[PDB]
This record gives structure tokens, C-alpha cells and sequence, in this order.
């Protein structure tokens, strides 16, 4: 939504463990 | 050159005691080395031991020869050059000794000495080694050939280039005459070589690619695990790059690549394997396969069980077959979407509840791998399949659980969508109980696991909020390193989903200390802190006010965390050599930090931030050649624009200019936080912003224009033309009918707000300038307006001055004519505020 636009969420899931 | 008697003794002696079992022979031999490793002298001495002296053993001559290649890599540029001609001249002419470990040692030498050393500065060496490769000896062309299948890996895009002057356009045509070559070895390096220069579309190879492909065909019968291996990698590259040539032989082509992904060779099949993956980004993939996608699929299902060896690791990875195997089947469920389901749900049959653990295992990793592709299809097979897996859930065999916990992490939409009690409480019950698994993996699995599924949850988790954070905080206590960053993941993401309701007392006193805790013991040189302080980002802004007892220590350590990265990259610049470039990463997460802060404490961060040089450091991050850099610092400053403007107000004319060069969409997190930071310094300037209106407006209509730009930042433009209009009608208001279409379009989608309300006052104010700029698309700011549910009344009899307005020009009949267009809900809705 309007407002700011953080890449908290992604860093999260970019150390999520791989499977494959 | 000059070898003495005195001086051979001493470091034949030396290299002898190097030798010694004895540790403090040890250390003191290698202190003796430390001193003498300086001296060009030395390294002369060295090299001569390596290939000269054959008195001495062998284990002698190649540590001699290891020690100087140490020596070579941390001391070369003090060489002079006629100590490293001696040695250049000594080594290429070793380059075939028949002992096998001194051969590897002159190999390793001259590799590191192009490494090291410069390509260009030793300019013949390629020349030379080409035509070594010639030679008669067989040790000779093998070593020489090792060297130059070397140089190739990590000298890679330095041939292809100017630096020389083409030697590929020599060495390439002269590799593909060894694919023929009687033995194997010479085949690999040969094919290897090649194979550096594929992707990289490298026209000495381009331009021999006919004769490079038939090669590589005369080559498939050949049952040398080497080569199959660089053949398949090689057919692997091409696919990527020279699709049109291989088309022709394609049935042939995949047929020997499934044969080969079958190989008992594991090493043979996985890069046969990687055919799969990189084919199933072609848009040619289903017409190639259509005779051989019945077995592919079973292949690969058989590929994605555990090894053996990986099972008795496990027992008590990086790529391999298994992930390969997996990762292609997910990529051809993206393909085939529900095609693929004929194939594959006899196999899930006979695997998702076999009695071996091994093949259960895959059989749910299958489950998980093909979730993205076919999900409409699985649907309905679901209601069974997800109770199955939440019993899997507590299967005695930690894999088994851990795998479960990926798969129903993959179903998680359709489980929240369903009824909470039926498939949603009992996941989010066993995921809490397997969070406190006795095995780590499983842990993790768990905790990754309850993560995707609070994110899509949201809301629906308020209700087990207390026992989510009873389970949460005991894993503080029973969690090592390693997961500790993945439950500070996980709480982070809980805080994000449950927003405002985890700010009570109770959860902040059981939360805040063992976060703290961990705070206090990191220090500002760990990368763990990354994790920790997006987690606190996230725990602030859903606090807020309570957060209060909490910030100043950590404002305190964020604005210097951001300050000594500004100051490392500026030392960095001034020498490279000398000091290391920082880590922008702890920048960024402080900026976040500190934007959460302010977003939660909102006024009360005033006293913190009128303490600090916060701004200072603040500017000097917006000019950062790194976007994300740039990205959170617009982020901080809107979130500081409206918590504490006073402190922000000095620095608009230096900032401005600022934001007005980053409304770039190339970089989309940039433009946007750029865009909400200028509407709200918009806001809280009023008519003061009219100097700095052309520096951005034109931009922004261009924005607001662009098609396929994200409907975030289409959104936060249109409110901040809307801001700008509000504060200075007369320099936005002209430029009205170029962006009321899809500004309409834009912020008809979004919710009743402040920012909604702040633009509609700035496009009702801009009408009142230059209503003709309305007239011809009244039909959008008719639909804009119905978007509003409960406009505060101000807004809404602006609202009705402006519709009526509209009506008393166009006349009752035209009117009529216009508004027949009206879909149902709008005319009514209309009639129902606005009396129109």
C-alpha cells in the first residue's frame, strides 16, 4: 500500500534454508 | 645462475627439518622461512631444489617448489625479473617431469604465476604451451594441457578480451584437434578447455561451432566418466546459448541425456541432469520432449531420493542429484501446470505411504516440488493429502518431519483459505510443537515452515497469538546459533502479520529481554546482527509507544553503525590497498532500524534525533551508489519528515534536488520511497514547496504514464501529485488532464486513509484551478469519488460542489447521456452522498 517499501520480507526469506 | 655449496647445505638442511615430525622443529624451521621468503636470492634457491637436483628425493624437491609458490603468491610483485625468468624458464621447461608429484608441483607453479603475476606479463607463455601440446612425450602434452585447462578456469574472461590479442582465435581451433586425441585425459582437458567459452558466446568457438558440435557427437559413445561428464556439460552450455544448431539432432540429443541421467556414475548424472533444468526454460520445452516425457518424469522422481552416503551422513551438501532432480521438476511443473499430474500421481501413490522411510521422503518432496505449478489441479486431492502430511508431521524419522514442514509450508494458501478449524489450528498446533523439535533440522524446517505460513495467515493468527509467543520465546532457551537467526526471522514476521496486537505488556516483558539479551552480546563487526535488527525493525513499528523503554540505547547504536560504514568506505577509498571496503548491509539494516523507530515512536523520537547527526550521515547515504542504500534512507526520511519536521526543514533545499534525481523506475524501491518521502515533506512545507515543484513533476507525470510499472508505485505517485497539488494548486494544476486518467485509475483500488484523503483534497483544489482539465474525463473522478465508503464530511461536500458543479454545464440532458455509462453501484452511490 501507499507508504514505504522495505526488503525486510525478502531478506527473510533469502535465508529461508534452500531445498533445492 | 649461481648455486654454492654453502648456501644449497643450508636450505637442503632446512627443507629437511621442515620435514621433521618434531612441532617445535616445526615452528622454528617456519620462522627460519618467514625470514629467508624475502630475500630473491632464496626463491632462486628454491626453484633450483625443484628441478635441478636430483640427488635429493622427492618429497624434498616439490615441497621446495611449494614453498616458493607460497612465496610467489604473497611476495610476487617484489620479484624482480631475473629471479622470475629463471623460474618461468625452469618450470616450462619441467612442465613433463616423469615423476607425477613434481609434475604437479612445476603445474601448480606456472598456474599460480599467470594467476598472480599478470597474463600480459608473461607473454608467451600461451604461445609456448600451445605448442608443447604438440610435443611427443605424452607427460609433456598432458602437463602442458593441464596448465592451459587451468588458466582457462580462472583466467576465463581474459583471453576473450583486448588485454593480449586473441589467443583464443589460436588456442580455441587447436583444442577441438585433441577431442580425437587417442587417450582419455588429453579428450577431458581438451573438451574442458572449450567448454570455459561457451556461455560467454566467444567468437573463436562461434565461428567453429560446426565442427565444435560434431566433435562433441563423435564423442557421446565414449564410456570414460571425464569425458561423458564434459560432453554433457558441454551439450548443457549450448542448449543456453546455440539453440539453433542443436534443434536438428534434438530427439537423439535427449535421448542420450536421459540415458546419462540414469548412469550409475552420480557425477556423470548430474551433470547429464542439469539438461533437464536448463531445457525447461526454453519456450521450445514441450514440443522437444512430447516422446520422452513419460520416463523423464520418473527419472527424475527416482533422482530425488537421498543418497546413499548423504543418508549415513544425515545419519549422525551443496548441488547433487537429488536437488538437481527436484529443482527440474519444479521448473516443468511451471511448464506443464496440470499436464504434468497424469504422470505424476501414480508415482505420489506407490511413494507418499511406503513403509521405507527413504522413498516416503521424496515421495512428500515431490508433493512440495510440483505445489507452484499445479496447484489448481492437487486442489482436489488436498483434504486428503494435507491431514496426511500433519500426521507425517510427528513420523519418528527426523527427515521425514523436517520434508513435511517444507510441503505443507507450499500448501499454506489453500490451508488459510480453508475453514481455521479444519486444516489451519491443527497445522499451526504440530508446526509449534515441532518448533520445539529435539532435531535442529527439523527445527529450522519448522520455523521456516510457521513463517510462510504467518505471512499468509495475517489476521487469522491473532486468535493463538499467546501461544505462538509461548513457544517462540521458549526457543530462545533450547536454540543454538545457528537457528536462533531463523527464529529472529520468524518473530520478525509475526510482528509484521499481527501488527498493533502484540503491543501488551505481557508479550513485550516475555519478547523484549532475551532480544536484548542478544543484542548486548553481538558486536558490531557479526553479520548476525542482520537478522536480529530486522526483527527488532519489525518488533518497533508493531510496538510502538511501547517500545519507548527500549530505543534510545538502540537509536544510540544504529546512527553509529551507519556513521563507521560511511567512514570505512571513505577510508577504503582513500586506500584500497590498505583498508577493505565495509559492508553496506550493516547500513542498511541500521537505516531500517532507525525508519521503524521513527514510524513507531512517531513525535517521541524527537528528543533522540535532536541529539544526533543523524541527518548529516542521512544525506551522505542518499548519494550512495548502492540503491538499497538510497531506499532506506528516503525511507527514514518521510518517516522522519512526519515524526519530528522541525529537524528535517533545514535540509529540504539540499535534499530536494536529491530526491528529484532518483524518480528513476529502472529502480523501482528507489523511485518509490523517493516519491512518498516528496509528498510528505509536501505536507508539512504547505505553499513553501512552490520552488521545488519543477524539479520532480514532470517526472512524476511520466511515472504515473508508464505502463507495466508496479501498482505501488503508481499508487504512491498519485498521492504525491495529489500532496503537491494540495499545497500549490497554480504549478501542478495545469498539467491536470495528463494524469487524472490513470491517477483516477490508481487510488480508485486503495483504501479509506490519510494519504487517500490528503490526495483527494489536492485533486479537488486542483479542479477549482483548472476544471476543463476535468471536463473530458469526468467519468474516472466520478469513479474515484464513489471509491470513498466513509469520506470525513469536508471531503465529501467538496465532493458534491464539484459534481453538481459539473451537471449545470453539460445540462440535465447530456447529463443523463453521461451518467446512463454509470455501472449501478456507482449512480446510486452518488445519489446517496451527493445527491446527484
Amino acid at each position: 500500500g501507499p507508504g514505504k517499501m522495505d526488503s525486510r520480507g525478502e531478506h527473510r526469506q533469502d535465508r529461508r534454508e534452500r531445498l533445492y | 645462475w649461481k648455486p654454492d655449496e654453502q648456501g644449497l647445505q643450508q636450505i637442503l638442511q632446512l627443507l629437511k627439518e621442515s620435514q621433521s615430525p618434531d612441532t617445535t622443529i616445526q615452528r622454528t624451521v617456519q620462522q627460519k622461512l618467514e625470514q629467508l621468503n624475502q630475500y630473491p636470492d632464496f626463491n632462486n634457491y628454491l626453484i633450483f631444489v625443484l628441478t635441478k637436483l636430483k640427488s635429493e628425493d622427492e618429497p624434498t624437491r616439490s615441497l621446495s617448489g611449494l614453498i616458493l609458490k607460497n612465496n610467489v603468491k604473497a611476495h610476487f610483485q617484489n620479484f624482480p625479473n631475473g629471479v622470475t625468468d629463471f623460474i618461468k624458464s625452469e618450470c616450462l621447461n619441467n612442465i613433463g617431469d616423469s615423476s607425477p608429484l613434481i609434475r604437479a608441483t612445476v603445474g601448480i607453479l606456472i598456474t599460480t604465476i599467470a594467476s598472480k603475476g599478470e597474463l600480459q606479463n608473461w607473454p608467451d607463455l600461451l604461445p609456448k604451451l600451445c605448442s608443447l601440446l604438440d610435443s611427443e612425450d605424452y607427460n609433456t602434452c598432458e602437463g602442458a594441457f593441464g596448465a592451459l585447462q587451468k588458466i582457462c578456469e580462472d583466467s576465463a574472461e581474459i583471453l576473450d578480451s583486448d588485454v593480449l590479442d586473441r589467443p583464443l582465435n589460436i588456442m580455441i581451433p587447436k583444442f577441438l584437434q585433441f577431442f580425437k586425441h587417442s587417450s582419455p585425459k588429453i579428450r577431458s582437458h581438451a573438451v574442458a578447455c572449450v567448454n570455459q567459452f561457451i556461455i560467454s558466446r566467444t567468437q573463436a568457438l562461434m565461428l567453429h561451432i560446426d565442427s565444435f558440435i560434431e566433435n562433441l557427437f563423435a564423442l557421446a559413445g565414449d564410456e570414460e566418466p571425464e569425458v561423458r561428464k564434459n560432453v554433457c556439460r558441454a551439450l548443457v552450455m549450448l542448449l543456453e546459448v546455440r539453440m539453433d544448431r542443436l534443434l536438428p539432432h534434438m530427439h537423439n540429443i535427449v535421448e542420450y541425456m536421459l540415458q546419462r541421467t540414469q548412469d550409475q556414475d552420480e557425477n556423470v548424472a548430474l551433470e547429464a541432469c542439469e539438461f533437464w533444468l536448463t531445457l525447461a526454460e526454453q519456450p521450445i520445452c514441450k514440443d522437444v520432449l512430447v516422446r520422452h516425457l513419460p520416463k523423464l518424469i520418473p527419472v527424475l522422481v527416482n533422482g530425488m531420493k537421498y543418497s546413499d552416503i548423504d543418508i549415513i551422513l544425515l545419519k549422525g551438501s551443496d548441488w547433487n542429484l537429488r536437488k538437481c532432480s527436484a529443482a527440474a521438476l519444479d521448473v516443468l511443473a511451471n511448464v506443464y501446470r496440470d499436464e504434468l499430474l497424469p504422470h505424476i500421481l501414480p508415482l505420489l501413490k506407490e511413494l507418499l505411504f511406503h513403509h521405507e522411510w527413504v522413498v516416503k521422503e521424496s515421495g512428500i518432496l515431490v508433493l512440495g516440488a510440483i505445489a507452484e505449478g499445479c496447484m489448481q489441479g492437487m486442489i482436489p486431492y488436498l483434504p486428503e493429502l494435507i491431514p496426511h502430511l500433519i500426521q507425517c508431521l510427528s513420523d519418528k524419522k527426523a527427515l521425514v518431519r523436517s520434508i513435511t514442514c517444507w510441503t505443507l509450508s507450499r500448501y499454506a494458501h489453500w490451508v488459510v483459505s480453508q475453514p481455521p478449524d479444519t486444516y489451519l489450528k491443527p497445522l499451526m498446533t504440530e508446526l509449534l510443537k515441532r518448533i520445539l523439535d529435539s532435531n535442529k533440522r527439523v527445527q529450522e524446517a519448522a520455523c521456516s515452515a510457521f513463517a510462510t505460513l504467518e505471512e499468509e495467515a495475517c489476521t487469522e493468527l491473532v486468535p493463538y497469538l499467546a501461544y505462538i509467543l509461548d513457544t517462540l520465546v521458549f526457543a530462545f532457551s533450547k536454540y543454538q546459533h545457528k537457528n536462533l537467526l531463523i527464529l529472529y526471522d520468524a518473530i520478525g514476521t509475526l510482528a509484521d502479520s499481527v501488527g498493533h496486537h502484540l503491543n501488551k505488556p505481557e508479550y513485550i516483558q516475555m519478547l523484549m529481554p532475551p532480544l536484548i539479551q542478544k543484542w548486548n552480546m553481538l558486536k558490531d563487526e557479526d553479520k548476525d546482527l542482520f537478522p536480529l535488527l530486522e526483527c527488532l525493525s519489525s518488533v518497533a513499528t508493531a510496538l510502538q509507544s511501547g517500545f519507548l523503554p527500549y530505543c534510545e540505547p538502540v537509536y544510540q547504536r544504529c546512527v553509529n553503525l551507519v556513521q563507521k560504514t560511511l567512514a570505512q568506505a571513505m577510508l577504503n577509498n582513500a586506500q584500497p590497498d590498505q583498508y577493505e571496503a565495509p559492508d553496506k548491509d550493516f547500513m542498511i539494516v541500521a537505516l531500517d532500524l532507525l525508519s521503524g523507530l521513527a514510524e513507531g515512536l512517531g513525535g517521541n523520537i524527537e528528543q533522540l534525533v535532536a541529539r544526533s547527526n543523524i541527518l548529516t550521515l542521512m544525506y551522505q547515504c542518499m548519494q550512495d551508489k548502492m540503491p538499497e542504500v538510497r531506499q532506506s534512507s528516503f525511507a527514514l526520511l518521510g518517516d522522519l519528515t512526519k515524526a519530528c519536521f522541525q529537524h528535517v526543514k533545514p535540509c529540504i533545499a539540499d535534499f530536494m534536488p536529491i530526491l528529484g534525481t532518483n524518480l528513476n523506475p529502472e529502480f523501482i524501491s528507489v523511485c518509490n520511497n523517493a516519491t512518498w518521502a516528496i509528498g510528505e515533506i509536501s505536507i508539512q512545507m504547505g505553499i513553501e514547496m512552490q520552488p521545488y515543484i519543477p524539479m520532480v513533476l514532470h517526472q512524476l507525470v511520466e511515472i504515473i504514464n508508464r505502463p507495466n510499472t508496479p501498482k505501488t508505485l503508481l499508487e504512491n505517485t498519485a498521492i504525491t501529485i495529489g500532496r503537491l497539488g494540495y499545497v500549490c494548486p497554480q504549478e501542478v494544476a495545469p498539467m491536470l488532464q495528463q494524469f487524472i486518467r490513470p491517477w483516477c485509475t490508481s487510488l480508485r483500488n486503495i483504501r479509506d486513509n490519510e494519504e487517500k484523503d490528503s490526495a483527494f483534497r489536492g485533486i479537488c483544489t486542483m479542479i477549482s484551478v483548472n476544471p476543463s482539465g476535468v471536463i473530458q474525463d469526468f467519468i474516472f473522478f466520478c469513479d474515484a469519488v464513489a471509491s470513498w465508503i466513509n469520506p470525513k464530511d469536508d471531503l465529501r461536500d467538496m465532493f458534491c460542489k464539484i459534481l453538481h458543479g459539473f451537471k449545470n454545464q453539460v445540462g440535465d440532458e447530456n447529463w443523463r447521456r453521461f451518467s446512463d455509462q454509470f455501472p449501478l453501484p456507482l449512480k446510486e452511490r452518488l445519489a446517496a452522498f451527493y445527491g446527484v
